[PDB]
């Protein structure tokens, strides 16, 4: 099991397809909190434009996933 | 364990990303891409697709390059989508062949340079030359001067300074340890 | 009869249980509840051979029932019930006592005793049925009670103790299962057993207990390796929390000898190389330990032979392992003399052995060595060699081969030479001295702080002893 | 009890009997070289001699 | 020279004999592999009346 | 006395199958003569198996009467009264009874007694050289170490010069034994000239021994003196096959004659390594090391030779010459390149400070290795 | 030095057990 496809289908530009995606992460995180901080940075950056309209969901999932490597500072 | 997995599809995909995974030259990634496959799959498909990239990235382990070389181009009889790592490969192949060669020997006759990286024509052969930023003096190719300038400029970075280590700074860390 | 033995394996437990139960609710006397749990486990395996292990039964007769009722219930159903005093609370002979537990304030609910008594009996009824073979059923029930057994309670620095000792058999039980039998089952509930170990170590981060990090790291490291995944476990290792400082010597083993595996397959080599010696020291020689043993020199005889060395013939003459390491000591022959026929019909011959301890894949590589070693001796022996000499010798295929193993050696300048094409031979160009250069100084760091080290664990090691018995009445 | 530690988490690495499995299922080297050498020694010989 | 009288090599291939100066190996190197030697055996005694603690 | 030791020399021989079958069968009637005169039933058991009914009759008779005999005969000198003399004696004797019938397990019980027993230190060693020599009969080394290590404390105790040389023999055999020949050499030629036979092989046996030796690890001039320059040698001239191939070897290779140096080298083999028990084992190693001694004897000499010239010289054609001085180039001891080319065999000669550096090293590693360990295990008990 | 600290502690805790049994009859 992987969230490899999961990063993937961010990138497209699609809306729909971005905000399923990020449901599914929010599911995987538990275990997964290692393969996704190679692609976090993305995560990111989708959160710091206004651009984006999932903006809340893509932070809860940043922090979660800096939660879980113990890196405290940047979760809060 | 097995739902509907088993496809003629199924060899032929994992065939092409693990060529794939050779054309961005990242071995690393691919020896854990084989490693995965080691088991279940390889062994009940055997190898008949997947003997193509195995014994690519083997051959090119050996060190027998003219081996690794005939699998190229043997690749004509089952083109389908096989064409587009093909190309990278090979270019990848020819840079390897330049850089063993390279300490080897300095000076090549013209003949030599081209049989070896296996190129079809002499002026494609200069081509790479100067790409390579290499002199080019009465059609013999000379490897030594620039790569051993670069080589002492790479040398100097803010990285491998703190791993040197100075003999004077050796005497400190022995001499103060003993007095903790 | 039945009687008598019943009866005193009752009693032995008892006094185990009374002695931990003192213990354990006096301040932070940590390190003695952790010894003495260890050497009871020890204790009551040994026991169960003889005068009965129906102690479990027993044991739960004469204790508060919270869910323990549930699972004497299962196990006595899965090998074929029978009742002659097999319900808890059939002896009331705790009478309100402390020691036995006071019984009504147990059912009032101000207290709790139950609580690091359901963890203990866990413990005690997991090692029975590993001991026992008792799968299927068993293994399932008590896997579904545990863990959320475990959640329903809040951790302290004593529980947390107990627990590193729970999650092995959560986890041992599992595989147990799959090694059984193939279920479709099987690869779903893999999927869980992550999945539960994992939310536990997070929170374990939090109880800063270093005991349960580093147990529970072992086991996911273990399940990761044999599904190939290398990717998820190079970001794993990354986390860098696993603690090595309160741990026990056998716990930082069992890492060391994953993290060889890791490293080596991924073509790192000289790393791995540390990390491989050190898990062999670290390990204990024991009659019971052999077969740990094996696995580890199978291992180390394969990471050697890739990054070029020869692990000497004189270790594996004199070992007793000799049946088994037939394979891995043809392959180091192979290698030596640089043999070409040799090496195919070694690895061909022997491949299921290989296989099954996976070092198989690594023996492959090796190819590229035996190749490399026989050009190494051909440059040893010759100072000017023909190109044309070596092609017959190795049988290799034609003028152009033979320079592109020369040429792609001296990369990694295991040979050191240098080709004259026109001329057609090799010149050795060996420096053979290295005292001249700066080399002597860099060997010489590594001697000096290892030395270092060892002093400073000798001090601090030293005065500990000698306080305690001090305080202690003397002459 | 340190002992005793080591010993039983080891075991799930060493399984059933990863100690008897292996068993159940299944100038030293070189060979005398006088032989070799006497044959030698005459083959170079007779040709010496008869020239 | 296998007397070591003057202690050179006799090159055959072109008619010379060449002369070389006494070697001195280093004192230093020589001593200290007979002080290493010892420390070796001395371990080895301590350990065997340490073997009382465990 | 003479079985003790002469029926392990023989029975060595049947077992091989290396052995000539006309020296096989000669040893054959050798081992059964001694069988039935010293009445060793027990212990042949032992052989057989490695290897009338009226042999077995003349155990049980020779046996039963050899018991009833001292039986009574030990009973009696317990019984009247004083231990210092009857009872140390008895106790000597039963040892032998069992040492004679090759009872291993009876003895260590009865000369464990006398060691026990107050005695003069000349008593205890002598006591101890018979149970050394039952180690050595069995064809077990590390037996023998055990007890050899206990009678080394006891012989400045005793300070009898006597002992010291009977010691310095046994000793001398056992390392002829174990692959180590450095210890070997020092203890057999002190021994050339002193040691009267006592339970251990005879000086015939002995003389060959101090000879191949003595050109395995001696320095060249140090060969000279010891040996060639022998009295002892010189005066025992040769008077068996055995000696006198070792001394022709000897000869050529102090004379830097090699023509004649590789029939010799067959020769030894054939008529000294096989014979030999201990060193039979060791026929392998030991021409290994003389064929790259003397390549290297010559290769010191010369900066240069050419290949031609030194296949002549060694008698053995020039392709025979490469394969074989290929072989000891990787584990260094000849210390030399070859070039194809050009024919011709360069002699690099690099060993300087960088040799040494390199032993320190490496045994290095190791005495950093038992010191973090015997570290670590104390301090946790 | 450790181990020879460590033969001194050895000692010390056999006189400690038996010191302390004499101290109950004393009491």
């Amino acid at each position: 099991t992987t969230a490899a496809p999961l990063l993937a289908l961010l990138r497209e530009n699609q809306d729909s397809v971005k905000t399923y995606a990020l449901e599914s992460i929010n599911n995987v995180v538990d275990q997964l909190w290692s393969e996704i901080s190679n692609e976090l940075p993305d995560i990111e950056a989708l959160y710091d434009d206004d651009t984006f309209s999932d903006r809340e969901m893509a932070a809860l999932i940043a922090s979660k996933v800096y939660y879980n490597l113990g890196e405290y500072e940047s979760a809060v | 364990n097995h739902k509907l997995s088993e496809s003629d599809k199924k060899s032929k995909l994992i065939s092409l990303y693990l060529l794939n995974l050779l054309s961005q030259n990242n071995t690393t990634k691919f020896h854990s891409e084989l490693q995965y496959l080691d088991k279940h799959i390889k062994n009940l498909e055997d190898d008949s697709l997947l003997s193509y990239p195995i014994k690519l990235d083997r051959w090119l382990m050996e060190g027998s390059y003219q081996k690794a070389w005939d699998l190229l181009q043997s690749g004509s009889q089952n083109i389908s989508e096989f064409d587009s790592f093909t190309d990278i490969l090979k270019s990848a192949i020819r840079d390897e062949i330049a850089k063993n060669t390279e300490l080897s020997y300095d000076f090549l006759p013209l003949s030599n340079i081209k049989a070896l990286l296996f190129f079809n024509n002499e002026k494609e052969t200069e081509k790479f030359a100067l790409e390579r930023n290499w002199p080019i003096v009465n059609s013999k190719v000379y490897f030594n001067n620039q790569s051993k300038e670069k080589a002492d400029y790479e040398d100097e970075m803010m990285h491998e300074e703190d791993q040197k280590t100075n003999i004077i700074e050796k005497a400190m860390d022995y001499a103060i340890s003993i007095e903790n | 009869l039945h009687h008598s033995e019943k009866k005193y394996a009752e009693e032995d437990q008892v006094q185990e249980l009374l002695k931990v139960l003192n213990e354990i609710s006096k301040t932070t006397l940590t390190l003695d509840p952790r010894y003495i749990w260890r050497s009871l486990k020890d204790l009551s395996s040994l026991r169960n051979q003889e005068l009965l292990n129906a102690e479990t039964l027993c044991f739960t007769v004469n204790v508060l029932y919270p869910d323990s009722s549930s699972f004497k219930k299962n196990l006595l159903k899965f090998i074929t019930s029978n009742h002659k005093s097999s319900v808890p609370g059939s002896a009331e002979l705790r009478n309100s006592y402390p020691a036995s537990f006071y019984s009504v304030n147990t059912e009032k609910k101000t207290i709790e005793v139950t609580a690091e008594i359901n963890c203990f009996m866990h413990l005690l009824v997991q090692l029975f049925l590993w001991d026992s073979k008792e799968l299927e059923q068993l293994v399932e029930f008590n896997r579904k009670v545990v863990i959320p057994n475990l959640l329903c309670y809040y951790n302290l620095r004593s529980l947390n103790l107990i627990n590193a000792k729970l999650w092995f058999y959560i986890y041992l039980s599992h595989e147990t299962l799959a090694r059984s039998s193939e279920e479709i089952n099987s690869d779903n509930q893999n999927i869980i057993l992550r999945s539960t170990m994992m939310k536990f170590l997070k929170i374990a981060s939090l109880k800063h207990d270093n005991e349960t990090k580093a147990m529970l790291i072992n086991l996911i490291l273990r399940d990761f390796l044999n599904n190939g995944e290398v990717d998820s476990a190079s970001d794993f290792i990354s986390k860098l929390e696993y603690p090595h400082t309160d741990v026990s010597s056998s716990l930082e083993a069992r890492y060391f000898f994953y993290l060889s595996k890791i490293n080596a397959i991924q073509l790192d080599y000289s790393t791995a190389n540390e990390y491989i010696i050190a898990a062999i020291r670290k390990a204990p020689h024991n009659s019971k330990s052999l077969g740990f043993l094996q696995q580890s020199n199978k291992l180390h005889c394969c990471i050697q032979l890739l990054m070029g060395d020869i692990p000497e013939l004189s270790f594996f003459h004199q070992s007793n392992m000799q049946k088994s390491l037939l394979p891995y000591y043809h392959l180091t022959k192979a290698v030596k003399l640089g043999d070409l026929k040799k090496f195919t019909s070694t690895i061909t011959k022997y491949k299921q052995l290989l296989l099954k301890d996976d070092t198989y894949q690594l023996c492959v590589r090796l190819r590229s060595n035996v190749i490399k070693t026989g050009i190494r001796i051909i440059s040893l022996t010759y100072k000017k060699i023909s190109l044309r000499d070596i092609c017959l010798k190795l049988n290799l295929d034609s003028e152009q081969t033979v320079e592109y193993m020369v040429s792609r050696a001296i990369r990694d300048g295991v040979i050191e030479a240098k080709i004259n094409h026109e001329d057609g031979f090799i010149e050795t160009t060996e420096l053979l001295n290295i005292y001249d250069s700066e080399d002597p100084q860099q060997v010489f760091d590594e001697r000096i702080k290892f030395a270092n080290q060892l002093h400073d664990e000798y001090l601090v090691s030293m005065r500990y002893p000698e306080d305690k018995k001090t305080q202690q009445n003397e002459k | 009890t340190k002992k005793k530690n080591e010993e039983i988490n080891k075991k799930s690495l060493e399984e059933d009997d990863e100690f008897e499995d292996f068993p159940i299922d299944t100038d030293d080297v070189e060979v005398d070289d006088d032989f070799t050498n006497e044959l030698k020694a005459e083959l170079d010989r007779y040709k010496r001699e008869n020239q | 020279i296998l007397d070591k009288i003057f202690y050179g090599v006799l090159d055959q291939g072109n008619g010379w004999l060449y002369v070389y100066e006494t070697p001195n190996q280093d004192a230093t190197y020589d001593s200290a592999l007979e002080l290493v030697g010892q420390l070796n055996k001395v371990v080895d005694q301590l350990f065997e009346k340490a073997s009382v603690l465990y | 006395r003479v079985p003790n030791y002469e029926v392990s020399e023989k029975a060595f021989l049947l077992t091989q199958s290396k052995v000539s079958i006309e020296q096989r069968k000669e040893a054959a009637e050798f081992v059964l003569a001694k069988i039935k005169e010293e009445e060793m039933a027990p212990y042949y058991k032992y052989l057989c198996e490695e290897y009338d009914q009226e042999l077995y009759n003349e155990l049980c008779k020779k046996n039963e009467s050899k018991i009833k005999e001292l039986n009574e005969k030990i009973q009696k000198l317990e019984e009247d009264d004083e231990g210092e003399l009857e009872q140390a004696q008895a106790w000597i004797n039963l040892g032998e009874y069992y040492a004679q019938i090759g009872d291993k397990d009876n003895a260590e019980k009865t000369l464990g007694k006398s060691l026990s027993k107050a005695i003069s230190t000349g008593a205890k060693i002598d006591v101890m050289l018979t149970i050394a020599r039952l180690g050595f009969f069995y064809n077990d080394q590390l037996y023998v170490k055990e007890k050899l290590e206990a009678v080394n404390s006891m012989i400045e105790k005793g300070g009898d010069w006597e002992r010291r040389n009977r010691y310095k023999t046994y000793y001398g055999i056992h390392c002829l034994a174990v692959r180590n020949f450095k210890e070997a050499a020092k203890l057999l030629v002190d021994s050339l000239a002193t040691f009267t036979s006592i339970e251990l092989t005879s000086y015939e046996s002995i003389a060959t021994y101090a000879s191949v030796t003595g050109l395995f690890t001696l320095e060249r001039t140090d060969l000279k003196s010891k040996v060639i320059d022998s009295p002892e040698l010189l005066s025992l001239i040769s008077t068996t096959a055995a000696l006198q191939s070792i001394s022709s070897l000897t000869i050529s290779l102090y004379a830097s004659d090699y023509a004649s140096y590789f029939p010799y080298l067959l020769e030894t083999y054939a008529n000294v390594l096989i014979p030999c028990k201990y060193l039979n084992r060791h026929a392998d190693f030991f021409v290994r090391e003389m064929r790259r001694k003397v390549y290297a004897q010559l290769l010191e000499s010369y900066k240069t030779l050419s290949l031609k010239s030194m296949a002549s010289a060694f008698g053995v054609s020039v392709a025979f010459l490469d394969n074989d001085l290929g072989k000891f180039i990787p584990n260094k001891q000849l210390n030399c390149v070859i070039d194809r080319v050009n024919g011709i065999v360069e002699t690099n000669r690099p060993d300087n400070k960088n040799a040494q550096y390199h032993l320190l090293v490496k045994q290095g590693d190791g005495l950093l290795t038992k010191l973090q360990k015997y570290g670590a295990a104390v301090r946790l008990t | 030095e450790l181990m020879v600290i460590y033969i001194s502690n050895l000692v010390r805790s056999i006189i400690a057990f038996d010191d302390l049994i004499e101290n109950k009859i004393q009491n």
